RNA sequence: UUGAUGUCACGGAACCUUUGUUGUCUUCGACAUGGGUA
């Protein structure tokens, strides 16, 4: 029960406290996010127990009163799920409640992290019906980029942010777009933050080889461990680095 | 309606 | 020596005010009906002469003739038990939900 | 505010998906009033 959680989340609350209040803001934003959908946790009628204080723990924190965790751990629940239909749903709802915050001036990284992820996942999923390019998975990969821009303004060199603009330029790519404007120089700026151990990642770091010709990141890339799922894309990653 | 005090004479017993 | 006028007695004189005014069995001549009845007071204003109950620091009724209406301090709500009032209802306690 | 020996843009349906629904007997008996007396 989404209503039972609130409940025991208000028994032991400090206000002060930020682990507490971080609790109780999940139960809250779960329990009106199962409303707006139909589901069948709206059948639960009852309501809260222990009524004045309940009702004086509740107004305090709305004095009080994150968006992006709750959301991130919504998103991190997508990535899970076996079938591409479940993702694409999940995508879906993720996108749409996240785009109030977006608009706000005053908006989370971690908030505008979620949504450009989000985007970009839902760009992946996007199937063709036709000879052309999907022009929805072009404006996806756009978006993404958009809102990643807005947190690269602020930091040239936020290492997540970087990673989901990358990501979203190189699909671009592959859908028959160019690359954007400053391709070259994120590229760059993912360089200077390090050498990342994933397979996702290392195609981006020989794209900046074949643009600036630097040698230190191909003898990392060759000691990689050979026991991962994907062991098809590691080879041709050595091949390209030998 | 009291808006001004009044002096009277009051006797007790 | 003063006392402190809670809300809670401000609600019940503003309860009392209404039943004075919207009395069915008042009499036709305005002249014979209260002062309280007659201006339709409506709030507690400063210089109001009143007779007031109070213990220790606060004051707990306030009447405005001698024999007058005892405002009962809970809602009806709180005269039956809590599991037979209604499932969905209204809010009975201290402080507003809005 | 064009450029010219080359424009199918009348080459492209703002299209697709969501019950104004839910809950309530046109019902009915005890008062009203503030002092007065000493
Ligand atoms: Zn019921």
């Amino acid at each position: 029960n989404p209503i039972r959680d609130i409940q025991d989340r208000l028994k032991t609350a400090k206000f002060d406290n930020k682990d507490d209040m971080m609790n109780l803001a999940s139960s809250l934003y779960k329990y009106e996010k199962q409303l707006m959908d139909s589901s069948e946790a709206t059948l639960c009628q009852q309501g809260l127990s222990n009524r004045p204080n309940s009702f004086s723990q509740l107004s305090q924190f709305r004095d009080s009163d994150q968006t992006g965790k709750f959301w991130q751990n919504e998103y991190e629940a997508c990535k899970n799920f076996q079938t591409h239909k479940e993702r694409r749903e999940t995508l879906e709802q993720i996108i749409r409640f996240l785009q109030n915050g977006a608009e706000e001036k005053d908006a989370d990284d971690l908030l505008l992290k979620t949504l450009a992820r989000a985007y970009f996942h839902r760009g992946l999923l996007y199937r063709p019906k036709g000879f052309s390019v999907p022009a929805r998975k072009v404006e996806a990969m756009k978006k993404a980029i958009a809102y990643c821009e807005i947190i690269l303004d602020k930091n040239e060199e936020e290492s997540e942010a970087l990673r989901i603009w990358l990501y979203a330029a190189m699909e671009l790519r592959r859908c028959g777009e160019e690359y954007p404007e400053n391709f070259a120089e994120k590229l760059f700026y993912l360089a200077n933050d390090g050498f990342i151990s994933e397979l996702y990642d290392i195609r981006l770091f020989l794209e900046y080889t074949e643009r600036e010709e630097d040698n230190n990141f191909l003898d990392m890339i060759l000691q990689e461990n050979q026991d991962r799922e994907r062991l098809f894309e590691l080879c041709l990653y050595k091949a390209r680095a030998c | 309606a009291g808006e001004k005090p009044v002096r009277m004479w009051v006797k007790r017993f | 020596e003063e006392y402190e006028i809670p809300e809670k007695a401000r609600i019940k004189y503003k309860e009392l005010l209404r039943v004075y005014n919207n009395n069915p069995q008042a009499v036709p001549e305005s002249v014979f009906q209260s002062r309280v009845a007659r201006e339709n007071v409506e709030k507690l204003k400063s210089g109001d002469l009143v007779y007031f109950k109070h213990n220790e620091k606060y004051v707990e009724d306030i009447v405005p003739v001698r024999i007058s209406r005892t405002v009962d301090d809970r809602m009806i709500g709180k005269r039956m038990s809590a599991d037979l009032r209604p499932c969905h209802g209204d809010w009975v306690e201290d402080g507003d939900l809005s």
